[PDB]
């Protein structure tokens, strides 16, 4: 059980076919739904392009095709942290258990619905003392 | 002064505690954000007992929450009243006891307690004059019964003169959720009788019957059962936070209820409890409260109080009432039922009166009674234990974590010794 | 022209036997969850005691 | 923060894991490409990639490549990790010696490397779930070698196996009584919990409930996936009564040698006749204990019960569970072992079952799954021993095993080990 | 503003330089017509480091392209990004070297090197504060090793203070393209230890296995190998062109990596390198980058770094990150692999951070290492030299250009002397 060398085109299941299918430069990286995935002939008189995985063309700098990494690719810690003390906010990452943001914080309307519901409702303070 | 601290462990203890703080905050007018919104001065008069004072004027409970998995402690913080507790008082592990008493007391629980004993020590040191401790836990679970009983032993060693309360939920055969309940329940009783000053036992079996019949509601859940226990728990310390004609703190209850040191297992109950549709047909008077108080079906224990003799009983009345009514009713019940009261101790009922009734009630009563009928619960639990242990079933878990079968036999002898010693006074005569 | 044999409308390949019932479509289509009922929740849980009235 | 690692080996294991992962993705709302459209309950089965997709915590093993290549070329090619689909070149050809002594030794190193890489990322690893059919060579051989390696490599991590033992009379291969016994030996000393999932029982369940007369393997795998999901839902959904993995076999294993159990699921019903019955909590629990709805072809009426770990999911109430348990106890046709007074471990969850589009089941609001440990399981071992004894009497098919590096005397030793297991089951269940 | 000049010679040096200027122009957003088309202003404040400004606002690189035959520099002009280089910076002869060290270093190199020395002096005096030189060439060829090392000595005679970097492609015995490599490989190495302040060796054999084992691309060409060296070459000066938290120029590397004056031979590496198929399934974090950068199979040299011990290593992190993770991993990898680090020097790793990751990525790491195992590469070349020299094979060409055997004997002596001097620290104990 050793590694073979290139003898067949990248449409058979001979070893090291996965990477060749992943390479978008090859024409074979992009297949048809009706090739395979076909219950019967009369179901569709059609062909449709489906593509094999979602992969960039260059092996290096592969993180391309993500709009987010392109935006923050020229942001510096000084630019990030030292904006202006009128409109700057904390960016540190805390322990998850401390930022739980419990139920009554999620929906504050429940809070004023409460209190009058249970607190300060139907108190009867009576004391049998001589002076009071 | 004379303030107390709260410790809860396990899932069952945490759910009981999470509702008890809800009840107390309502009485003193504390919203879930910790801001006072009451109307009377007496609400803020004795808030030092259960609450601390922080900068900015917010009140925080002095409670310690312990467990070995974050499953239940994540839910209690994400629900209502999750912002009441101090975030640093949450202490928990990462593995879980796995319903194994040996794991929760020898291997994993013993490792964690270094941290939790520090916060408990810090809390009990900063107080002005400590009065005692109180514990809420279940005897049918791993972390609840395992770490819970170990924590009692070490705190007792550091505070020999303080008093301890335990609100324990023992497992009954009719409602069983674990197969190794008899093992760890028996082991928890061994250490509990040695250290805890006062032990109150609760049954999920009895709580269902009360909610089924007395309240006549068809679909109870664990939310409602936790509320029934919560009402009784606040009732015991009611006279400690409000003025009254007769004052009796926790220590006074211990002296007047415990004749002999090893007999400190009580049963509790609450009154009045009436359904929604029948609440307008009742009249709130002392003569009718005492009827529901002594009702054998109203006790929170599966033990039938008429199957033994009351060594002693106590009643804590709340509201506006006359002492002549209270005193004359407790005499009549003793005379009418002299058979059910042991006869070498005269007038074995203690009565206390508090001037502030609970939320929305004209009157309420909390009953704490020490009766010989509690032996039946231990007998039926021990019967399950001896059938399982005679075949050494499920014993490879405990023997695989450092504890041997010598402790299992030793614990059973002490538990059987308690019942034989407890039943002796039922037939004892002067 | 082959479906109507009483062998294509019964015992198909890897499918439940076709029993041609008709359901009430005014309900039953969007998010109906079978079963008997929603274990009808009772009014009042903690306010049976401390009635607030 | 609690994880579990699933190992799939053999064609049966792969073809049941495919359905299991389809069901899990449907439950958690993850598209086949791995993205989520719109809390962190997924963490027990998946792992965040840092930005976007979620990768399942699974590794696939086989020696014959066709089944793996279908995964890599199917509609789920964008979900699995490309280097976690481990495959060989030559099949085991239903030979145990090939997969354990000849060609299975060259890939276990890669498998352990992948498992180590997966586990190093995890922080709260609960245990392992291993899927494999036992009647095949590579399923029995590689499974045995992998269990033996993982035991000594990991120590006290709990391992659960969902094994498909050969059916009494309806079976495919002809030499499978041989290699099943050896793998039984190997797993008995290294696994923590074993589940019986024979094939006739699932066929009868389908025919009686779904009214399906020509079921294919796609239908059978969905039931197993539902069972796994119901078992694991307590790790990832909050409920009124939660139970963890370590709180399974500490309540199901009385003695270390007795850890073979069989499961049932209810309700299993179609949409056409789930509307004429109410599917109450009282009636679903009766079908769970009904012997005919049992996923293993065994008769529970021929033996005592030890412990039943039975799980509820849906909108059940702890009130109603106790009454049903009391009725089951008071019923006379079901008897437990004498030295076990309480025998039920009950769990309740809030998340209702999910139905896969295009499936056969219904979207009911209640479901119960029971894992039962009973003394009746000795019958399958006895019949397998008889079938082995019929063939081995004159060394049939043995030259295929001897010629692949395996010694002659292993069959005998496995025979005495199965005999000892029979003796243990016989002696445990006797009245005290 | 501490700007460097670039000199490339031979076919290999010109090809590396052609690809190198493609990455740099891509990073700065430079049109192949020399026009700036960037997005942020961070790309222009330091553009004078590599590029010169001319009329019309176009930018021209300051590079000198030198060779003995116009074949290769016809292709570099016609290829992509060929319009950047000034036509006045092409210098070439009409004959070529013919894989002969003497011809490129004594006869044809000497008569031509006056012209290339003029353009280098012209560019050097143009800049205000010169930073140093970087040279890309190959030691296995005629005009590369021969004429290249003659220019290296000439510049060091004129600018003795500036730092000199070389990216040398040394021959590898595994893959052979020429039969006379051992002769001219040893000769040029003799002239490097007295002049070059930093030398970073590269093997084509090491590149081929990286592409085959890590990137898993079936049919790589020289364009792919050229790209790997370009990425590492551009990452060295990342902190000199962009703002960061811990800046470090070339001189900070030389001072902080060279314990003794004759131990300036380094091996390089780059991360993260991943196969095209599994690009989305791995998370880019500091723990993952620091694990891969120290992999023995990720280096750019045939030598195995686990057969010796590191003297000093440097890591130049890129992208926005936090320092504590950076500092803790270097300590962690040093403690867990203390067998591979020499003991008489503590904390022999430097960490540098820049806030601008390369285009198309989010983090990147360049590794520069000084390890005792780089001598294994010289042993193989030296062994081949002795076998060929004892029979005096192919020697008549070298002796036919006024070159005598005496400096052949000196070359092998100094080559062996370096290895002996460089291995005696491997087991040296203080
Ligand atoms: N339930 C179920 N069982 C299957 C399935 N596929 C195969 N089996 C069982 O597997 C047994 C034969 O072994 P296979 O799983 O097919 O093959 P293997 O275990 O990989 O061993 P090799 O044949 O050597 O590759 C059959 O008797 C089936 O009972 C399936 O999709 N579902
Ligand atoms: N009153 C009450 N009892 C509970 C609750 N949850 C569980 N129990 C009981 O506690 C027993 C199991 O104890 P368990 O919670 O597992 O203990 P732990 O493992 O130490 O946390 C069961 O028999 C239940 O009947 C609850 O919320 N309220
Ligand atoms: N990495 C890389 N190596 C090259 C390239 N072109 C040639 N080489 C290597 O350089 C060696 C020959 O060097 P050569 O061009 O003859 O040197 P020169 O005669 O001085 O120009 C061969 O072994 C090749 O492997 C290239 O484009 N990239
Ligand atoms: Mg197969």
């Amino acid at each position: 059980t050793t590694e073979p060398e290139k003898k067949f085109n990248s449409t058979v299941l001979i070893g090291n076919w996965y990477e060749e299918r992943c390479d978008p430069n090859r024409e074979q990286s992009k297949f048809y739904n009706e090739r395979k995935f076909a219950d019967n002939n009369y179901q569709k008189y059609t062909l449709s392009e489906n593509k094999f995985q979602d992969t960039s063309n260059s092996w290096l700098n592969f993180q391309e095709n993500k709009p987010e990494v392109k935006n923050d690719q020229f942001i510096t810690m000084n630019m990030q942290e030292y904006k202006k003390p009128s409109e700057q906010k904390r960016n540190s990452e805390l322990k998850p258990f401390i930022v739980k943001k419990s139920h009554f914080d999620k929906n504050p309307h429940e809070l004023e619905e409460y209190r009058e519901k249970w607190t300060k409702s139907a108190h009867t303070f009576d004391r049998m003392y001589l002076g009071t | 002064m004379r303030e107390i601290v709260h410790i809860q462990g396990g899932q069952c203890g945490n759910q009981i505690g999470a509702k008890f703080w809800e009840v107390i905050s309502d009485e003193h007018g504390i919203d879930p954000t910790g801001t006072y919104h009451g109307d009377s001065d007496l609400q803020l008069e004795r808030i030092n007992v259960y609450y601390n004072e922080a900068t900015g004027g917010r009140y925080v409970p002095r409670a310690i929450l312990m467990d070995l998995e974050p499953g239940t402690m994540d839910s209690v913080r994400a629900g209502p009243f999750g912002q009441l507790f101090r975030p640093d008082n949450f202490v928990f592990g990462q593995t879980g006891a796995g319903n194994n008493w040996a794991k929760g007391h020898y291997t994993e629980g013993a490792e964690l307690i270094d941290s939790v004993l520090d916060v408990v020590r810090k809390e009990a040191e900063g107080c002005d004059c400590l009065q005692g401790f109180q514990i809420t836990h279940s005897l049918g679970g791993g972390t609840g019964s395992g770490m819970g009983t170990l924590l009692i032993s070490k705190v007792r060693e550091e505070y020999p003169d303080r008093i301890m309360e335990t609100f324990s939920v023992v497992p009954s055969p009719k409602v069983s959720d674990t197969v190794v309940e008899p093992y760890n329940a028996t082991l928890s009783v061994h250490q509990l009788v040695e250290n805890a000053d006062e032990c109150m036992v609760i049954d999920n079996e009895a709580l269902y019957d009360i909610c089924f019949r007395t309240l006549k509601l068809t679909t109870p859940t664990y939310g409602d059962l936790n509320h029934l226990v919560s009402a009784a728990m606040s009732g015991v310390t009611c006279c400690l936070r409000f003025p009254g004609q007769l004052n009796s703190d926790l220590r006074k209850l211990a002296v007047n209820l415990i004749p002999f040191p090893r007999l400190h297992f009580f049963m509790i109950g609450f009154a009045p409890l009436t359904s929604r549709g029948s609440q307008q047909y009742r009249a709130l008077t002392v003569p009718e409260l005492t009827q529901q108080m002594f009702d054998a079906k109203n006790m929170m224990c599966a033990a039938d109080p008429r199957h033994g003799r009351y060594l002693t009983a106590s009643a804590l009345f709340r509201g506006r009432m006359s002492t002549k009514e209270v005193d004359e009713q407790m005499l009549n019940v003793q005379n009418k039922n002299s058979s059910y009261f042991v006869e070498w101790i005269p007038n074995n009922i203690k009565s206390s009166i508090c001037d502030i009734p609970p939320k929305g009630l004209k009157m309420a009563v909390t009953f704490v009674g020490n009766s010989t009928a509690i032996q039946e619960m231990f007998k039926r639990v021990a019967e399950q234990f001896t059938a399982m242990f005679r075949r050494k079933a499920f014993l490879h878990w405990y023997t695989g974590e450092g504890m041997d079968e010598m402790e299992f036999t030793e614990a059973e002898s002490n538990m059987n010794d308690l019942v034989s010693e407890y039943q002796q006074y039922q037939d004892a005569t002067a | 022209k082959e479906a109507k044999y009483h062998s294509r409308q019964v015992e198909p390949l890897g499918k439940r036997m076709e029993r041609n019932y008709e359901f009430p479509q005014e309900v039953h289509q969007d998010n109906f969850k079978f079963g008997v009922a929603t274990i009808n929740s009772e009014n009042t849980a903690k306010e049976v005691m401390f009635p607030q009235k | 923060m609690r994880e579990v690692i699933s190992i799939h080996v053999g064609q049966g294991g792969i073809q049941v894991g495919n359905a299991c992962w389809e069901l899990f993705c449907l439950e958690h709302g993850i598209q086949p490409d791995g993205q989520m459209p719109s809390d962190d309950a997924f963490n027990t089965f998946f792992s965040e990639t840092g930005a976007g997709k979620h990768v399942p915590r699974a590794v696939f093993l086989d020696l014959e490549p066709t089944v793996i290549d279908e995964v890599r070329t199917g509609t789920y090619r964008q979900l699995f990790h490309p280097e976690q689909l481990i495959s060989g070149k030559e099949d085991a050809a239903n030979n145990f010696a090939r997969g354990h002594y000849t060609i299975g030794k060259e890939i276990v190193d890669l498998c352990l490397d992948r498992i180590r890489k997966l586990a190093d990322n995890c922080t709260g690893l609960q245990g392992f779930l291993v899927f494999n059919s036992v009647g095949g060579g590579t399923g029995s051989g590689l499974g045995s070698l992998l269990l033996e390696r993982l035991s000594v490599d990991y120590g006290k991590k709990s391992k659960l196996g969902f094994t498909i033992y050969p059916s009494p009379q309806v079976s495919t291969a002809v030499v499978e009584p041989y290699n099943s016994i050896l793998s039984t030996h190997s797993l008995l000393e290294h696994t923590d919990v074993a589940v019986m999932l024979d094939n006739e029982a699932i066929y009868d369940i389908c025919r009686r409930n779904l009214d399906i007369e020509r079921p294919t393997y796609t239908n059978l795998n969905r039931l197993i996936a539902q069972v796994i999901s119901s078992l694991t839902a307590s790790l990832r959904f909050d409920g009124a009564l939660n139970v963890d993995i370590t709180e399974f076999q500490t309540n199901l294993v009385p003695y270390p040698r007795i850890h073979f159990m069989l499961s049932s699921y209810a309700p299993i019903i179609s949409a056409e006749k789930a509307y004429h019955e109410q599917l109450s909590v009282a009636e679903i629990t009766n079908s769970a204990f009904e012997p005919a709805n049992m996923m293993a072809k065994c008769d529970p009426r021929h033996g005592k019960y030890m412990a039943c770990s039975m799980m509820y999911r849906g909108d059940v109430v702890p009130k109603d569970v106790n009454a049903s348990i009391a009725t089951i106890k008071t019923k006379r046709t079901i008897q437990f072992v004498d030295w076990c007074p309480t025998g039920f471990k009950v769990g309740i969850n809030y998340q209702p079952p999910t139905v896969v589009p295009g499936g056969d089941l219904a979207k009911v609001m209640r479901a119960v799954c029971m894992i039962s440990n009973s003394t009746a399981i000795a019958e399958v071992f006895s019949r397998l021993d008889h079938k082995f004894d019929l063939m081995y009497a004159k060394r049939a098919f043995v030259h295929w095993y001897v010629g692949e590096g395996m010694e002659e005397g292993e069959f005998s030793e496995a025979r005495e080990d199965l005999a000892a297991l029979e003796k243990d089951y016989e002696e445990v269940g006797i009245e005290t």
